[PDB]
């Protein structure tokens, strides 16, 4: 149970588990510029709120 | 296999939106990340650069 933008949006049994699992809110979208970029809007950090 | 053998690694070109004239361009130093969680106010800056 993951809400985006709070608390526990991304998760994991212990800090160095390979094990990581997270639903926050990130949409790629179409590059607008000639250039080369992962351009990404992502929800704010959860733990940050 | 954490290494320290830098001299077979390469810095890089970065493309970065903000440059001396005011458009993104491709800089030779380009901020990736900045960590700021330090308690006395020091930040952590990984550039396209190696130094």
């Amino acid at each position: 149970a993951m809400n985006p933008g709070a608390f526990g949006d991304i998760q994991a049994s212990s800090l160095d588990a390979t094990d990581i699992v997270a639903r926050t809110d990130i949409r790629l979208l179409k590059p607008s510029v000639k250039n080369i970029h992962v351009p990404y809007t992502q929800a704010v950090s959860g733990y940050e709120m | 296999s954490i290494t320290d053998d830098f001299t077979l690694t390469s810095p890089y070109l970065g493309f970065c939106p903000y440059c001396r004239h005011s458009a993104p361009c491709f800089s030779p130093i380009k901020i990736e990340n900045v960590w700021d969680e330090s308690d006395d106010g020091s930040i952590r800056i990984q550039v396209s650069a190696q130094f």
